[PDB]
DNA sequence: GACTAGATCAGAAGCAGTAGAGCATGCATAGTTTT
């Protein structure tokens, strides 16, 4: 149980962080320019 | 006849190359 | 059905349930101008087997490689479904730039919602990630639960609480384990439900479970008084009565 | 020795051939298939014009001209190819064994006489000329017919008939739980029963090791480059044959294929004039050369006439002491000159006498050599070559003459003048120690051409669709670690004694 | 244990679609403007 | 009578080897330009 839960949560924080990177990049740079 | 190649009759079975073997 | 009008495809994968000649025949029947060797014109390179030829095409970034499943999908729907990361395994620089805008480093995309199968495939895409430590992962999990309001889930509700047990004849001594009692199963079940079981009685302990043995209640109370932060005294019955309810019962009735 | 080799691979399909004695071991069927594939690859690389076939006995299905029962001729006698190897590959693994069982069947009765009859019929079907005819029997049942004596007699009679016809038989016995003993039945069928091949073998035959040893070098049958006339005078002439014992190996010439459909395309080069644009026959063209700011024009026929000096052959000029020949005067690979009695009768006696006397007097015959027509003559030396045999009496040096080309004055070049510096005895001794440390025995066949081996490996991988090509180990690369370990501190002493403290050879 | 995986996947999908609508709104509004 | 089989010779095709031509890579040196 612990192994499955931690693996899934880490694997998903990776993807959410990637999307957060792109959305921050957009909202900041593409709005400033 | 002795030491004859089993793949190509009429030719002697060439030994494998051993490169350099120091004494 | 001319869904494959004036297009070129190059198939170098015969190791499949359907034989390669069957693929050529189907493509020809659909109208695709099949070609036996890729060139400047070939639209793509179908290959379900990563043979030496496929690796050779991989080494040259001039051409794409599409899994055979794309052709099967095209035949089934009789429509030119666009390429997706699930099918492709190598992209020329122009295509890689093209996808980088509408898709992530992984299969998940930005402009199109996701489903269970898509997320499962994206997850299978990742290889591994083990750069974290238990404390960092626990803190991240707790922060996520607090932020997204997921504390109502049946599990992970013991995460925020550290639990100590009276499984040692003497407090803070690891050489007097009392294995062979219901306290072991209680501790293990608590940890299964997300509880952080701590083997050392640190100042950060917030929960303590005591069984039928009340001999050392005085010691626990004295330690609680000494510590700046006080931990409520609890009994093994509280967790047993709470598990069936899947909620944190009030500690006033089991102090 | 003229013709082609025809080979038939008989593989037993009994139950005992599909059982593994140990968990980590290869079943007899797997080993037989691996050997067949290795032989196929070796034949493709070495002799692609040979004929091979694959047959099975003991299967449930049947496929043959005679329509015998329980004999399936998977592949008839034909030139080897990648398609046959790929077809055989589908029986390599356990899944392959199940596929073979489903497609053909196994565990049925059989008669060896019918199998030999089918093999003989397959041999007769071939329309080419066969220099050799051979059959190999892969089996692990030393007593195929123990219950029926008549079947054994029929098999013995068929084997005798095949031997009389000129068909060789080999038994490649495979591992058996109780051991394979040839003395029960296979003494009569086997063509040759060696004295040592009578005890019980508890392990597979050693011939399988030879079969699995892949040969990746082209083998060329004996052929005479030319049949020339050696003229000791205008009246005394003998016939000789010229051979090339050493010839450089080249990659097979590339072929041009069409991209779309993958079929050969033929090329053709045509010359045309610019103004008119029509074709230009060779008779409407000439040759030019600019010397002294002038143009000299000669027809093609005259251009080829310029090279005509004398008729093809070898013209005797005299005899020279062998000490006057210089090793560092090598110009072209040497050839071999042998007698030939087909054209002139009595040449052998004169050639033998000349060879014997040249060996006795240590002399070489100087001659003028003209291989073909319209070829400028060259100067050659025929050095006597005695017959040298190894321990097993297998000839290693044939008897005859060694033809070595001698250079003209134009073939030599002038080297820049350099002052000579002689090393003192200490440095010579240190280098002698270094040389003695790295002593080794050299032979003509101790190295392989890495380029050709890599090309063959890549071609095989592409043809058979292997996951990755096999990487050939290059024996020509020096073993730096071994030399460093052996030399030890000798190199440091030599560098101290020969180089100044600040020399920096690299820069 | 046999249901925790679906429990996790549901929440992960939901958060992903929410922020996906966020990024879609950002991109569409900027491109229009 | 009709028909086939085996021996014999020549013609033609395939393959091996050589010579001749063409196309990359380097660099050796000198010439020219810049400071």
């Amino acid at each position: 149980k612990e192994a499955l839960e931690t693996d899934l949560y880490k694997r998903f924080i990776l993807v959410l962080n990637e999307k957060k990177t792109k959305i921050r990049s957009l909202h900041n740079k593409l709005l400033n320019a | 006849c002795p030491g004859e190649s089993l793949i190509n009759p009429g030719f002697k079975s060439k030994k494998p190359a051993g490169g350099v073997d120091f004494d | 059905s001319n869904i494959f009008e004036d297009v070129e495809f190059c198939v170098m994968s015969g190791t499949d349930s359907q034989p390669k000649p069957d693929l050529e025949n189907r493509i020809a029947e659909f109208g695709g101008y099949i070609v036996q060797n890729p060139g400047p014109d070939t639209y793509c390179v179908i290959a379900g087997s990563e043979n030496i030829r496929v690796k050779n095409i991989i080494l040259s970034n001039k051409h794409d490689v599409v899994k055979p499943a794309w052709l099967l999908e095209c035949f089934k729907t009789k429509s030119f479904v666009p390429w997706q990361p699930r099918f492709m395994i190598h992209m020329c620089p122009s295509t890689k730039e093209h996808f980088a805008r509408e898709y992530d480093c992984y299969g998940d995309s930005y402009f199109i919602d996701t489903d269970l199968n898509q997320l499962k495939e994206v997850f299978s895409g990742i290889k591994n990630s083990n750069e974290q430590t238990p404390e960092e992962m626990a803190s991240l999990i707790a922060d996520l639960e607090y932020r997204y309001s997921w504390d109502c889930s049946p599990l992970s509700m013991f995460r925020r609480h550290t639990v100590y047990l009276d499984s040692y004849a003497v407090i803070n001594d690891l050489s007097t384990k009392n294995e062979g009692t219901r306290l072991a199963i209680k501790a293990l079940e608590l940890r299964f439900h997300g509880a952080k079981v701590v083997s050392c009685l640190a100042e950060g302990v917030s929960h303590v479970i005591i069984g039928e043995d009340h001999s050392r209640v005085a010691d626990f109370k004295a330690f609680r008084r000494t510590f700046k932060r006080k931990f409520k005294i609890l009994k093994e019955s509280w967790v047993t009565d709470s598990i069936d309810k899947c909620e944190l019962q009030e500690e006033n009735q089991y102090l | 020795y003229s013709g082609r080799d025809s080979l038939i691979f008989l593989v037993d399909a009994s139950k005992a051939m599909f059982e593994s004695q140990s968990e980590d071991e290869l079943t007899p069927f797997d080993m037989s298939i691996q050997c067949i594939q290795s032989v196929y690859i070796s034949k493709i690389i070495s002799s692609d014009r040979d004929l091979l076939a694959v047959v099975f006995y003991g299967t449930e299905k049947d496929k043959n001209s005679v329509n015998f029962k329980n004999i399936y001729v998977l592949q008839e006698l034909d030139n080897p190819g990648a398609k046959r190897i790929l077809e055989l590959d589908q029986f390599k693994g356990q899944q392959g064994q199940k596929r073979f069982q489903d497609m053909m069947g196994h565990g049925s009765d059989y008669s060896l006489s019918e199998v030999l009859w089918v093999c003989a019929n397959l041999f007769s079907d071939v329309q080419f000329k066969m220099s050799h005819k051979r059959i190999m029997l892969f089996t692990n049942e030393d007593n195929p017919h123990g219950n029926d004596s008549a079947k054994a007699s029929r098999a013995r009679t068929k084997a005798g008939d095949l031997r009389d016809t000129g068909i060789f038989l080999d038994l490649m016995h495979l591992k058996k739980p109780g051991g394979f003993d040839i003395s029960l039945f296979y003494r009569d069928i086997i063509s040759i029963a060696e004295d040592e091949d009578l005890r019980v073998h508890f392990e597979e035959s050693s011939k399988l090791e030879d079969l699995l040893r892949k040969v990746r070098a082209k083998e060329t049958r004996k052929r005479a480059l030319s049949r020339l006339k050696l003229k000791l005078n205008k009246d005394i002439v003998i016939s000789v044959g010229i051979y090339n014992l050493v010839q450089k190996a080249l990659k097979p010439p590339p072929i041009k294929l069409y991209r779309e459909t993958n079929e050969p395309v033929k090329t053709k080069t045509r010359t045309f004039n610019t103004s008119t644009g029509g074709l230009l026959l060779p008779s409407d063209t000439k040759r030019s050369q600019i010397y002294g700011s002038r143009q000299i024009i000669l027809e093609k026929e005259e251009t080829e006439e310029l090279k005509r000096f004398d008729d093809p052959g070898l013209m005797l000029m005299g005899f020279k002491p062998l000490v006057l020949l210089k090793k560092h005067h090598y110009l072209r690979p040497s050839l071999f000159v042998y007698p030939e009695e087909s054209l002139v009768i009595g040449s052998s006696t004169l050639f033998s006498a000349l060879l014997i006397k040249c060996l006795e007097k240590e002399v070489a015959a100087l001659c003028r050599y003209t291989p073909r027509r319209n070829i400028p003559p060259y100067f050659v030396a025929l050095v006597p070559q005695e017959e040298e045999l190894d321990d097993q009496k297998i000839q290693v040096t044939p008897p005859g003459f060694q033809l070595v080309f001698l250079p003209f004055a134009d073939d030599k070049r002038k080297m820049p003048f350099t002052e000579k510096i002689m090393a003192t005895p200490e440095q010579v001794g240190k280098m002698k120690a270094i040389v003695e440390k790295l002593r080794f025995t050299y032979r003509s066949d101790s190295f392989e051409n890495p380029v050709l081996q890599q090309h063959f490996r890549n071609l095989e991988a592409l043809a058979l669709d292997l996951m990755e090509p096999e990487q050939a180990v290059d024996l020509t690369l020096p073993k730096v670690e071994a030399m460093n370990k052996r030399l030890g501190s000798l190199v440091d002493e030599f560098k101290e004694l020969v180089y100044p403290p600040d020399y920096n050879p690299e820069g």
